[PDB]
């Protein structure tokens, strides 16, 4: 067929110029991370999450007054935790406990 | 749009207005030759016929340029474009030149190829300091590389592993005499950053010059006569007087070196090879009290580490990197401040070819046995590495049972790491002293290290001994798994062998934890080359563009563009830093001794 | 064979844009299409040559040695220039409306005439002097010549302007400022107030900052 | 009254441009020489006509 | 008890006289505004008799000339 | 119009292809291509008709 | 033509010396690549020197020496197989120079090193440009050899000529090899004039003068710098001066 | 890429003594004695018999002008 | 031959030579005693005047360009050094290339201040009296006199822990434990092992807000003067130096025992407010000199004294880029090609502004010879011009 | 001993595919290997048998390639000793005329 | 090859190092020089995905 057997293969021939995908290294989807301490504020915990496309940072930070920020993707404006955590699915303070 | 057309790191102040693309240039690779003078350059013969100067025939080159236009643009003395006084250029290529080689009508302007003598420039492109553009003096040789004399390669900061240098001819007759008078190589032999010489000797020129002035360098009659013809100089039949006829009528090594110096030098200084300061002292003591002794009797108590020249005759010494060199050499230094400049371009042109002759026909190989230590010296090393690891294992036990002995500044975790590295350092320095003491100064691997030409005394004892510890920006190696760097070590361990410390040479083989520890320390060196270069480039643009306005007026005053006086009597008046000596001024001390000697000696 | 001595900057008057320009462009069309690139508008309506056709504004002028020429657009609505907008805001909140004064006492008129010639050399020292004039004119609401005619509070961030005016007793409605309302106010400032700011009465009129006529760049700058 | 290095490189530059545009040469002849090198030889014998102005 | 002087960093200042202003001005052919302007703050000038609009001479030392003068002005 | 030159076409055959093993050098052509008019009526710059 | 080892000793062919002038050895050996001795105990490349003996042992014995990492052929077994095949234990041999011919009083090291040629060859680097095709918009040269263009002279190269003192050369390089244009400019308006051929007479639009008008000689990139400031509402009043 | 008909340092022909060499090394005989049995004396002749590829078989079969 | 003969031969000759030169030349001639007599004395002075006359700067030089290149070349070869220095006192003072940027750009903050403290003539040799000076300089709060916090049950709310040796090895004076009541709020009094148990026995004003007292007296304790960082003592030149941390000048100089006249500092903006501008001239000069010598490679101090005497040009020190000397007074076109911001800056001088000439970036922009270098000389020549 | 949990295979395969071309790579320095493993990716050499019937934009071919002498045992079992790249010179170490 | 998505120019001193998990998966030596110098890295010769 006009080849040599030592060629390993693994490359497309789109348009007549042999093109290869080079593997991009992710940062472990659907995990959770415990970020380090004492660069400007207290400890934070950043994460990534994507399904069918769009990926976004969803962090739960806290600085030295007990704000406990939560980050939203769209329209950033960092929101307090007990604003979001009450408004999401739980109303009773006993339910936040459990 | 307009704001992106005006600006944007390549807009129309820096990209196209104050920096433009040019004409009449070339760019190729470089390759050495130490046979041309210090201020010449090779030009390939293809590039020489595609760059042209304008010539404007007056009255006394009219016989020359009749021949340059009769010859066509093929044979190397030739022309390309002739110009009438109207302005209509006439290309020469097509089918006849005899009808253009008629009455040539004084006033025309002919463009001919470069010849031996036309001033060019040169460039390296990263253009850091003031001196990386320097007008050379074209010489034409057939191949495809720019050639370049070996001593002129610390200004350009180049080497010869396929780099790229670009020349560009200047054309108009006012812009050409500025290049020849103000920018030639010999005006730039000393540097304005520290005064010391910059264009000087390199790798072979130093370690060849040590083999000429060793005690025991006796050349025969044929070897003297051959090398004086090869190093340029022209002397008649006076190599005299055949100093040791015991075997055969053969000379010494000092008197072949004492033909290059002018006739009334007087210098005495101490250099790097001094291993016994007492036998220099004695020589010095006689000199200071009895200013002019006799060169025969007392002076044959000499050493090989005290240079002493009088009346252009080196009685006692040994030439190393204190007489040339990219850093301070005070024998090229005292020859540019006393005997013009044009003398010191032919001192450095005759030294260079004399020194490479003797290093060629005497051999300077370096095989594998030069790094070798005998058995009893190796067991001296291994008892050092054993007890130094045991001292580390004891100091961990003091921290583990609560016998902290703390330092005031650091915390207990940080005191432990502090103390350990000092022990490890000392261990590697103590074993470096063992090897240095043993192997003699007679192999061709310490000759390159004592004098100094691409060597240290670190990497010849980092090749038959330890390699020390292996750190990364001051910390000891800690990145890895949860409490263990590699997965071959029991966790919870702070021992020397288990946290980045190699113990084998580059001859006795690295085992795979030590080799993998060495790649960690090696990648830290390669990142900091490409990072640090980009920060210095932007930091230079601030300082040039803030300070490029300042001149020096005739009454000695540095002034801004608004007329506000910035500094009276330039630079704490008033001596040029290119010609001051080591911060100071007129140098009375050397002057007194020099003038007295000449007068008294006569 | 002269040389340039000095370059003096300023602002183009809209009167001078018409006299400099050779044509008005009214045809929103470039080529239409793939043949005969000639219009009565943006291409060579005696405006500039890029082709090998000798038709120019009566001056021959083939593409070698042809300076391009400027066109103009009679904009139907007044238009704020972008670069001045931070500094138009410095003018509007520091002037007494409907008359044209400066909201200062007679002491500072006679003092700051005299302070100009004392600091008449250095650039950095007179640049701080023009900020404090903006400071003192802000915190006043009573002018000596109009009896405090209900000064509104100006606004910015980024480009759209407003005012905080009261109508019945204390309302805080955000009346949007019109660009036609601004340029009518700027013409009422007399020329004597321009030395009190950093302006010049022959080279930089403030009412010329609002683009009533937009000039068109030449053909030789648009290949 | 010794010249500096900036004035010596301008006097040569102006004299090499006159020597190409006419301006008959002194005894400088032999056999072929570029007009810049004619200005160096005339400057060696100290017969330059051009003098400097010293602003003070 | 100490002052700003008697220190290895601060060179000593002194305020000139009326006849010395024109004598300094004709040697250097300058105008009075073309001099580098101490502010009326910064305690070196305040313990002397600082008047704005005056020339003040300093006597600083350099290790490569000896002693070296450097004239300045006073602006508020 | 747009002739590159002459005596650069000494290596082409009739149809426009270089017959192999010929010392092509410099700016010698490889395939002789004719293009079609390309807007006979766009400019009419006094001689293009 | 750049050669290199696989240890990292890159370099360029110095010259091309004939076979007759070669320092040769007390056998039929005439070396090819005479490497500089000042680079081995400065760059710490001891693997060069083990491989150079390992070529001489494995060429006389017959079998290609295994040389893999960490489990390969050891150091001491080579220098004994060389010592029993007829040569000195460290490579060193007696060598005669080819120009004059006498034993060099040292014992010159010699081996077999596998080099490899690289494609930074000189015929893909060398180019010269006298005067080529330029940009349409600026009349400046192009970029790349595939579009026939030269070098570019940044802001570094302007400052390395002011450090010398060159003011004549700095003009001649940057503008004479560029666009120069002659422009008619009015006097009392400061704005540019407008010529009009077929009817001679030149006139400044702004205030309509007839003869009081002059000529200013300036670059074209400065003339385009005026127009990008002229499109924006800035007026560049020129107030020219005699020489 | 057929064997070079000279050496590269020592001018001496070798291509006549390669196909006789290789047919006697695929019987198990040691090459240290085979190259000595022929006329190969130095080790500049011998580094270019003992390391070669003779890859002419693969390229030839493809058949294209 | 004697003193008078030389001194008055140098005094007469003096006028072309310099003042520094005079002292130097005399003190060596007199010193040398194998002595030369009369005629060679005149030969030495008439040779010394020729080298001074040879080594003056040529008028027209381009000082400002060769200052910026010879200070910006060694920053590319500005590699790492021995971060494992074998000292104790000086610790983590940001060695290297980021120091050179921090001294050129003004930057009010600068990281790692280390102020050198010298001792006077009565606290010079005394070992233990040097310790009590370090007591007075250091200063400690209550939060760093602990190691962690364990909560109590009801009202004690806090506890102090390991270790107590910060008051028995340095001597931070247990009499100050009694002193704690100074202007405080509640101030309970219970000292068993010398540490004060602080109860807060009240109500609705204080309910559970422990955190607001953590910024008051619990943190407001100042057990010693000059409320700044840590102190280390080194032996240098038979005097003890106290290389402390931080920078609190006008408080530190008013301490009984520090020699006030010699304490140099690693901060820039504070030495201008306290010691004056011309002291901050020498702060910039002496600091770049100490960085170059640590890396082996030398730069001449004519280039440093051109930058430092240009960065203090208007009585307050300026930065070098985009807010300082380039952004300060020049031609208005000179500010166009630097600080790519230009619609901020080029449209600012669109209003009422002229621009003459006489930069270096302008004459290159328009096609004129620049003023530096060879475009500074002016020729003149008459015209019979006979060949002869 | 009776303490371990696994056992390595051959450890001469830590490094990559163009870093297993350098013979004795445990004796050299570390930055010299990085240049050495960056030039096995650039040498000339006969790589494939189908260089004749192929249209690639620029190719190279070296007339007499040679299988190296002393090398790793990995490069026999990847194929490099069947399509090799480079020749075997015979060097000497001495300083010639400059 | 195994590349890593970051910025090529700004320094990442903690993302251009050589970590203990790279043993036997990523080659310690192969890294092209330039501004990258440790953002493109090659798989080892004994690994599996
Ligand atoms: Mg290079
Ligand atoms: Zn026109
Ligand atoms: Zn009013
Ligand atoms: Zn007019
Ligand atoms: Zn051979």
């Amino acid at each position: 067929l006009g080849e040599d057997p030592k060629d390993p293969g693994g490359y497309f021939i789109i348009n007549g110029s042999e093109r290869v995908i080079v593997s991009i290294e992710d940062l472990a989807p659907n995990k959770t991370l415990v970020e380090r301490d004492e660069r400007q504020n207290k400890v934070v915990a950043k994460v990534f999450s994507y399904r069918h496309g769009y990926r976004a940072l969803i962090t739960v930070e806290r600085k030295k007054d007990g704000i406990l920020y939560v980050t939203i993707p769209n329209v950033p404006k960092p929101v307090k935790f007990v604003y979001v955590m009450r408004a999401l699915g739980l109303l009773t303070d006993k339910e936040i406990v459990e | 749009t307009l704001a992106q057309r005006l600006k944007g790191k390549e807009g129309r102040f820096r990209g196209n207005l104050s920096g433009k693309r040019v004409n009449f240039s070339a760019r190729t690779v470089i390759s050495p030759d130490p046979m041309i003078s210090i201020n010449e350059v090779g030009v390939p013969l293809a590039v020489a016929m595609e760059l042209t100067v304008p010539e404007k025939v007056t009255e006394f080159n009219y016989e020359k340029l009749k021949q340059r236009v009769l010859n066509g643009p093929e044979k190397y003395p030739g022309a390309n474009y002739v110009i009438d006084p109207e302005g209509r250029r006439i290309r020469l290529m097509e089918s006849n030149r005899e009808l253009i080689a008629e009455k040539l009508d004084i006033g025309w302007t002919v463009e001919r190829h470069l010849e031996d003598g036309d001033v060019v420039l040169f460039n390296r492109q990263p253009s850091l300091h003031r001196m990386s553009i320097m007008a050379h003096r074209v010489r034409v040789m057939p191949y495809r590389t720019f050639r370049l004399n070996l001593p002129v390669c610390p200004p350009y900061n180049a080497d010869f592993d396929g780099d790229e240098m670009n020349l560009h001819v200047p054309q108009t007759e006012e812009a050409q005499a500025e290049a020849k008078i103000l920018m030639e190589v010999q005006n730039h032999i000393i540097s304005p950053r520290y005064g010391g010489p910059l264009i000087a000797g390199i790798q072979d020129h130093i370690s060849g010059g040590y083999l000429l002035t060793r005690e025991g360098a006796y050349f025969t009659r044929y070897e003297v006569e051959q090398m004086l013809m090869f190093a340029g100089m022209d002397v008649n039949e006076l190599p005299e007087p055949d100093k040791y006829e015991n075997g055969e009528p053969l000379w010494s090594g000092k008197t072949i070196f004492s033909l290059l110096l002018p006739d009334d030098l007087t210098i005495w200084y101490r250099n790097k090879l001094c291993d016994e300061p007492e036998r220099c002292e004695a020589l010095e003591k006689l000199i200071e009290e009895k200013l002019i002794p006799d060169p025969e009797e007392v002076r044959k108590l000499a050493y090989d580490g005290f240079v002493y020249i009088q009346n252009g005759k080196l009685l006692s010494g040994a030439v190393d990197k204190k007489a040339y060199g990219r850093e301070d050499g005070k024998l090229l230094d005292i020859i540019v401040r006393e005997y013009g400049v044009e003398r010191a371009r032919q001192f450095l042109d005759q030294v260079t070819k004399l020194t490479i002759w003797v290093i060629t026909h005497k051999g300077f190989t370096t095989a594998i046995d030069d790094e070798d230590l005998p058995q009893e010296a190796i067991d001296r090393i291994h008892e050092i590495i054993r007890e130094a690891e045991e001292k580390v294992q004891r100091l961990i036990e003091a921290y583990k049972r609560g016998e902290l002995e703390p330092l005031p500044g650091k915390t207990l975790e940080e005191t432990l790491e502090s103390k350990i590295m000092a022990v490890l350092a000392e261990a590697r320095d103590n074993a470096g002293k063992v090897a240095e003491r043993y192997l003699g100064m007679n192999n061709h691997a310490v000759i390159m290290a004592k004098t100094g030409a691409r060597g240290k005394i670190l990497n010849i004892t980092q090749m038959a001994a330890m390699l020390g510890q292996q750190s990364i920006r001051g910390k000891r190696l800690y990145r890895g798994y949860r409490g263990r760097v590699l997965t071959h070590f029991k966790p919870g361990d702070l021992g020397a062998r288990a946290r980045g410390f190699v113990t084998n040479s580059y001859k006795s083989g690295l085992t795979p934890q030590e080799y993998f520890f060495h790649a960690m320390g090696g990648r830290e060196g390669l990142v900091d080359t490409a990072v640090r270069t980009a920060q210095s480039g932007y930091m230079q643009r601030r300082l040039i563009n803030a300070l490029q306005d300042l001149k020096v007026d005739y009454d000695g005053t540095v002034r801004d563009p608004t007329g506000i006086i910035v500094q009276f009597k330039y630079g704490e008046d008033g001596v040029d830093p290119m010609k001051s000596w080591q911060g100071k001024t007129v140098d009375v001390d050397r002057v007194i001794v020099r003038t007295l000697l000449k007068m008294r000696g006569g | 064979k002269k040389v340039i001595g000095s370059i003096e900057f300023g602002i183009l008057s809209p009167q001078e844009i018409r006299k400099m320009s050779a044509a008005e462009i009214t045809v929103p069309d470039t080529y239409d299409d793939d043949g005969y690139p000639i219009e009565g508008g943006l291409m060579d309506k005696r405006l500039g040559v890029i082709d090998p056709g000798l038709r120019c504004e009566t001056c021959g002028a083939r593409a070698g040695e042809c300076p391009g020429h400027f066109g103009h657009i009679e904009l139907a609505r007044p238009v704020i220039h972008v670069g001045f907008a931070k500094t138009i805001h410095r003018v509007l909140e520091s002037t007494c409306r409907e008359c044209g004064r400066i909201k200062l006492t007679d002491e500072e008129i006679e003092e700051y005439m005299q302070k100009f010639e004392v600091m008449g050399d250095r650039k950095g020292a007179v640049d701080k002097l023009i900020k404090e004039i903006h400071k003192k004119a802000k915190e006043r609401m009573v002018c000596p010549h109009c009896g405090a005619p209900q000064f509104p509070i100006k606004f910015e961030r980024p480009t759209i302007y407003w005012e905080l005016r009261k109508d019945e007793e204390g309302n805080e409605y955000k009346h949007r400022m019109m660009p036609s309302e601004v340029r009518d106010r700027l013409e009422k400032i007399p020329d004597k107030d321009l030395p009190l700011l950093g302006l010049h009465p022959e080279k930089s009129r403030p009412e010329w900052m609002v683009l009533t006529v937009l000039p068109v760049p030449p053909v030789t700058m648009r290949p | 009254f010794r010249y500096t290095r900036f004035e010596k490189a301008r006097i040569i530059g102006a004299r090499a441009l006159q020597i190409a545009m006419g301006a008959p040469v002194l005894i400088d002849v032999p056999e072929g020489i570029t007009p810049l090198q004619a200005a160096l030889l005339e400057f060696e014998k100290g017969v330059i006509p051009i003098t400097v102005i010293r602003p003070s | 008890e100490f002052n700003i002087f008697d220190h290895v960093l601060v060179p000593e200042h002194r305020i000139l006289s009326e006849e010395e202003k024109e004598e300094l001005l004709k040697k250097y052919r300058i105008r009075i505004s073309q001099l580098p302007q101490i502010k009326a703050s910064d305690p070196a000038v305040v313990a002397l008799g600082a008047k704005p609009g005056d020339v003040i001479e300093i006597k600083r030392k350099s290790p490569t000339a000896g002693y070296y003068y450097y004239y300045r002005l006073v602006v508020e | 119009q747009g002739y590159l030159g002459e005596k650069y076409y000494r290596h082409l055959d009739e149809d426009g292809l270089i017959f192999p093993e010929s010392k092509v050098e410099g700016k010698d052509v490889l395939v002789g291509r004719t293009s079609p008019p390309r807007f006979i009526e766009e400019q009419s710059s006094l001689g293009s008709m | 033509d750049k050669f290199a080892s696989r240890h990292g000793q890159k370099g360029v062919i110095g010259l091309i010396v004939p076979q007759e002038d070669m320092p040769w050895t007390e056998s039929g050996i005439v070396p090819d690549l005479i490497v500089n001795p000042h680079g081995i105990p400065s760059r710490m490349t001891v693997g060069q020197l083990i491989e150079a003996i390992g070529g001489k042992v494995a060429s006389l014995t017959g079998r290609r020496v295994d040389g893999t990492a960490f489990i390969g052929e050891p150091e001491e077994k080579l220098r004994k197989e060389l010592e029993e095949l007829g040569f000195k234990h460290s490579g060193r041999e007696i060598m005669y120079d080819g120009i004059t011919g006498r034993r060099l009083e040292a014992d010159i090291f010699i081996g077999v090193i596998y080099y490899q040629r690289l494609h930074h060859m000189v015929a893909d680097k060398m180019h010269a440009r006298s005067r080529g095709p330029v940009q349409v918009l600026t009349k400046q040269p192009t970029e790349g050899r595939a579009r026939e263009g030269g070098l570019r002279f940044g802001e570094m190269e302007r400052d390395v000529l002011i450090g010398h003192g060159a003011a004549m050369l700095l003009i001649e390089r940057l503008l004479e090899e560029s666009d120069k244009t002659e422009v008619w400019v009015c006097e009392s308006c400061g704005h540019l004039a407008l010529e009009d051929k077929r009817r001679g007479k030149v006139y400044c639009p702004v205030c309509g003068e007839d003869e009081r008008i002059s000529k200013v000689e300036m670059s074209y990139a400065f003339k385009l710098l005026l127009d990008e400031l002229k499109a924006m509402v800035i007026r560049p009043s020129l107030r020219l001066k005699d020489r | 890429m057929i064997v070079p008909v000279r050496c590269f340092t020592c001018g001496k022909v070798l291509a006549d003594k390669y196909y006789e060499f290789k047919k006697r090394v695929e019987a198990g005989e040691d090459p240290g004695k085979v190259l000595d049995d022929l006329g190969v004396e130095r080790y500049c002749c011998r580094r270019t018999l003992l390391s070669h590829v003779e890859l002419i078989d693969q390229v030839m079969v493809y058949k294209v002008y | 031959v004697a003193e008078k003969t030389i001194k008055s031969m140098v005094s007469k000759a003096e006028l072309p030579d310099n003042i520094k030169e005079e002292l130097y030349a005399k003190l060596i001639e007199y010193n040398e005693k194998y002595k030369l007599k009369k005629d060679e004395i005149q030969a030495i002075i008439d040779e010394t005047v020729r080298e001074y006359q040879k080594a003056l700067i040529e008028p027209g030089e381009a000082v400002g360009t060769v200052a910026a290149q010879s200070i910006g070349e060694p920053s590319t070869q500005m590699t790492l050094n021995t971060f494992h220095y074998a000292g104790v006192a000086e610790i983590n003072v940001t060695l290297g290339l980021p120091r050179i940027i921090e001294i050129v750009d003004a930057r009010k903050n600068p990281s790692t201040p280390i102020m050198t403290v010298y001792l006077d003539e009565e606290h010079r040799y005394d070992r233990d009296k040097a310790l009590e000076v370090a007591r007075r300089i250091e200063g400690t709060t209550l939060e760093n006199l602990a190691r962690e916090e364990t909560i109590d049950i009801l009202n004690m709310e806090y506890v102090v822990e390991i270790d107590p040796e910060r008051l028995e090895k340095a001597g931070l004076d247990m009499e100050k434990v009694v002193r704690k009541l100074t202007g405080s709020f509640k101030s309970a009094e219970f000292e068993a092992e010398g540490y004060t148990l602080v109860v807060r026995p009240k109500k609705v004003t204080k309910l559970s807000d422990l955190r607001k007292i953590a910024e008051k007296v619990k943190k407001h304790r100042l057990k010693g003067l000059s409320g700044v960082g840590k102190t280390i003592i080194r032996k240098e030149g038979d005097e003890y130096v106290i290389y402390t941390e931080g920078s609190n000048f006008k408080q530190v100089l008013k301490v009984p025992g520090v020699d006030p006249t010699r304490t140099r500092t690693n901060n820039i903006w504070e030495i201008a407010e306290v010691l004056g501008i011309e002291a901050a001239r020498n702060a910039i000069i002496d600091e770049i000199v100490s960085t170059m010598r640590e890396q082996g490679l030398e730069v001449d101090v004519r280039h440093i004294m051109l930058v430092a005497d240009m960065m203090t040009l208007d009585g307050v020190i300026r930065p070098i880029g985009r807010h300082g000397i380039v952004g300060e007074k020049a031609s208005v076109l000179a500010r166009a090609a630097f600080e790519i911001t230009t619609q901020h800056l080029f449209a600012a001088a669109e209003r009422g502004e002229v621009d003459p000439l006489n930069g270096v970036v302008e004459n290159v922009l328009i096609g004129q010879p620049v003023p530096v270098g060879t475009g500074i000389v002016k020729l003149a020549m008459s015209l019979p011009l006979r060949p002869k | 001993t009776e303490e371990h949990t696994h056992l390595e295979l051959m450890p001469a395969a830590i490094l990559g595919i163009p870093a297993s071309l350098v013979p004795y790579p445990e004796h050299n320095a570390a930055p010299r290997n990085t240049y050495g493993a960056g030039m096995a990716k650039q040498s000339l050499g006969l790589g494939w048998a189908n260089f004749r019937i192929r249209v690639d934009t620029r190719g190279h071919l070296m007339h007499y390639p040679q299988v190296p002498l002393v090398n790793s045992r990995i490069m026999k079992a990847v194929g490099f000793e069947d399509r090799p790249a480079g020749q075997n010179f015979v060097v000497a170490v001495l300083s010639y005329h400059g | 090859r195994v590349t890593s998505p970051l910025s090529r120019d700004q320094p990442h001193f903690e993302a251009r190092d050589l970590h203990g998990t790279h043993w036997g998966r990523i080659c310690p030596t192969e890294t092209p020089e330039g501004p990258n110098c440790g953002l493109v890295k090659n798989l080892a010769l004994m690994s599996q995905i």
